RNA sequence: UUGAUGUCACGGAACCUUUGUUGUCUUCGACAUGGGUA
């Protein structure tokens, strides 16, 4: 029960504490979201016990009052769904709920990172219905770039925002579109950040090498462990490095 | 209605 | 020696005012009605002469005349079991849900 | 405010998806009033 979760959060909640206030907001956010969906949880017709105390705690919370952390955990649930139908639907809900926060001037970077990453992942799931590349896939990859550029203007070397910007830029190339204007500059900054031992990031460093002829990242690529699931990708990456 | 206080003679027993 | 007026006593007095005004058995002649009923008093203002009941520092009840009405300090919802109240109902506690 | 020996843009349906629904007997008996007396 979402209501039972809220009631438990109210029993042990310190408003100066940040761990409790994050759990209480999570229970409140989850209960509201299940209401908007006409899910079977809406059949819970009970209320909160200890009304005078529940009212005071809820009233203090609203005066004391993160959106980013609740929705970040909702996205991490998407990445574990087996079917593309399951992932495509949940990405639909995340995008529509986080659109309001993106418009706000005082928008948390965690909210913007989650929304840009949700646009990128939804862009990968657009099924073609013709000879042309889907126009929605191009728009999704461009929206993800726009959100990341909001973060990148404040901090030109944000580690995750650069990666999401570079992920969407590569998929624009795969769709026949050219690279964005600052693709050379954004790619240089990730090289300054260091080296990431992830297959989906190694290809970004190979693009850096082909444009800057810098050999520092190549030996790191050739030392990768070969116990990973997508072994064909790593063999191709090492052949490019060799 | 007591807007202006008034002095009066009172007798008690 | 002065005593404090809590928000409870003001609400009881404001309930008392509308009972005087909305009296279906009130005399037709406004001259025979009380000052509260005749002038249609709707709030307690400064300089008003009343009869008050106090305990220790705080006041309890306020009446305009010597013999008047005793307004209950609870809503009638508190005078029945909380289980017998409507499953979805109204707020009878202190403070406003607004 | 064009450029010219080359424009199918009348080459492209703002299209697709969501019950104004839910809950309530046109019902009915005890008062009203503030002092007065000492
Ligand atoms: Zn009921």
């Amino acid at each position: 029960n979402p209501i039972r979760d809220i009631q438990d959060r109210l029993k042990t909640a310190k408003f100066d504490n940040k761990d409790d206030m994050m759990n209480l907001a999570s229970s409140l956010y989850k209960y509201e979201k299940q209401l908007m969906d006409s899910s079977e949880a809406t059949l819970c017709q009970q209320g909160l016990s200890n009304r005078p105390n529940s009212f005071s705690q809820l009233s203090q919370f609203r005066d004391s009052d993160q959106t980013g952390k609740f929705w970040q955990n909702e996205y991490e649930a998407c990445k574990n769904f087996q079917t593309h139908k399951e992932r495509r639907e949940t990405l639909e809900q995340i995008i529509r709920f986080l659109q309001n926060g993106a418009e706000e001037k005082d928008a948390d970077d965690l909210l913007l990172k989650t929304l840009a990453r949700a646009y990128f992942h939804r862009g990968l799931l657009y099924r073609p219905k013709g000879f042309s590349v889907p126009a929605r896939k191009v728009e999704a990859m461009k929206k993800a770039i726009a959100y990341c550029e909001i973060i990148l203007d404040k901090n030109e070397e944000e580690s995750e925002a650069l990666r999401i910007w570079l992920y969407a830029a590569m998929e624009l190339r795969r769709c026949g579109e050219e690279y964005p204007e600052n693709f050379a500059e954004k790619l240089f900054y990730l090289a300054n950040d260091g080296f990431i031992s992830e297959l989906y990031d190694i290809r970004l460093f190979l693009e850096y090498t082909e444009r800057e002829e810098d050999n520092n990242f190549l030996d790191m690529i050739l030392q990768e462990n070969q116990d990973r699931e997508r072994l064909f990708e790593l063999c191709l990456y090492k052949a490019r490095a060799c | 209605a007591g807007e202006k206080p008034v002095r009066m003679w009172v007798k008690r027993f | 020696e002065e005593y404090e007026i809590p928000e409870k006593a003001r609400i009881k007095y404001k309930e008392l005012l509308r009972v005087y005004n909305n009296n279906p058995q009130a005399v037709p002649e406004s001259v025979f009605q009380s000052r509260v009923a005749r002038e249609n008093v709707e709030k307690l203002k400064s300089g008003d002469l009343v009869y008050f009941k106090h305990n220790e520092k705080y006041v309890e009840d306020i009446v305009p005349v010597r013999i008047s009405r005793t307004v209950d300090d609870r809503m009638i919802g508190k005078r029945m079991s909380a289980d017998l109240r409507p499953c979805h109902g109204d707020w009878v506690e202190d403070g406003d849900l607004s």
